[PDB]
């Protein structure tokens, strides 16, 4: 409901929309998330998949789910740009998880989640960190 | 609760590496 959540929803939604679909500030980190994000789904596919059927063993809703999850990873008072981008790289997998599923329309919802739990409780650690410009510059 | 737990320090643990 401010210009750095719009912002990070832009990022998050297209990145995870464009992932399930197969094909200023914001497009940099799109393709810094494009170059890391891939990276990270390759090189963890066996992890992300036993995630998944975990998650889905306890079928309490895939994006909640994620919600719960994405809390726990933050839990230890701990926040960095790894963590940030292996969330948002496991709600990609996820993301064309449901697409395969027959259940596009959950996308939205998921990249909404991850967005809040990061602007809602990150955001003075993002603002430290001078946003998305930041995330480019770690990553660069 | 365990499993959620378990899969959070799991994307923690491979988080904090590539960090
Ligand atoms: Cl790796
Ligand atoms: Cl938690
Ligand atoms: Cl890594
Ligand atoms: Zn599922
Ligand atoms: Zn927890
Ligand atoms: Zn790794």
């Amino acid at each position: 409901e401010d210009d750095l959540y719009r912002q990070s929803l832009e990022i998050i939604s297209r990145y995870l929309r464009e992932q399930a679909t197969g094909a200023a500030t914001s497009r940099k980190a799109l393709e810094t998330l494009r170059r890391v994000g891939d990276g990270v789904q390759r090189n963890h596919e066996t992890a992300f998949q036993g995630m998944l059927r975990k998650l889905d063993i306890k079928n309490e809703g895939d994006v909640k789910s994620f919600s719960r999850v994405m809390v726990h990873v933050f839990k230890d008072g701990v926040t960095n740009w790894g963590r940030i981008v292996t969330l948002i790289s496991f709600g990609a997998f996820v993301a064309k998880h449901l697409k395969s599923v027959n259940q596009e329309s959950f996308i939205e919802p998921l990249a909404e989640t991850i967005t809040d739990v990061l602007v809602r409780t990150k955001r003075d650690w993002l603002v430290k960190q001078r946003g998305w410009d930041g995330f480019v510059e770690f990553f660069h | 609760e365990q499993w959620a737990r378990e899969i959070g320090a799991q994307l923690r643990r491979m988080a904090d590496d590539l960090n």
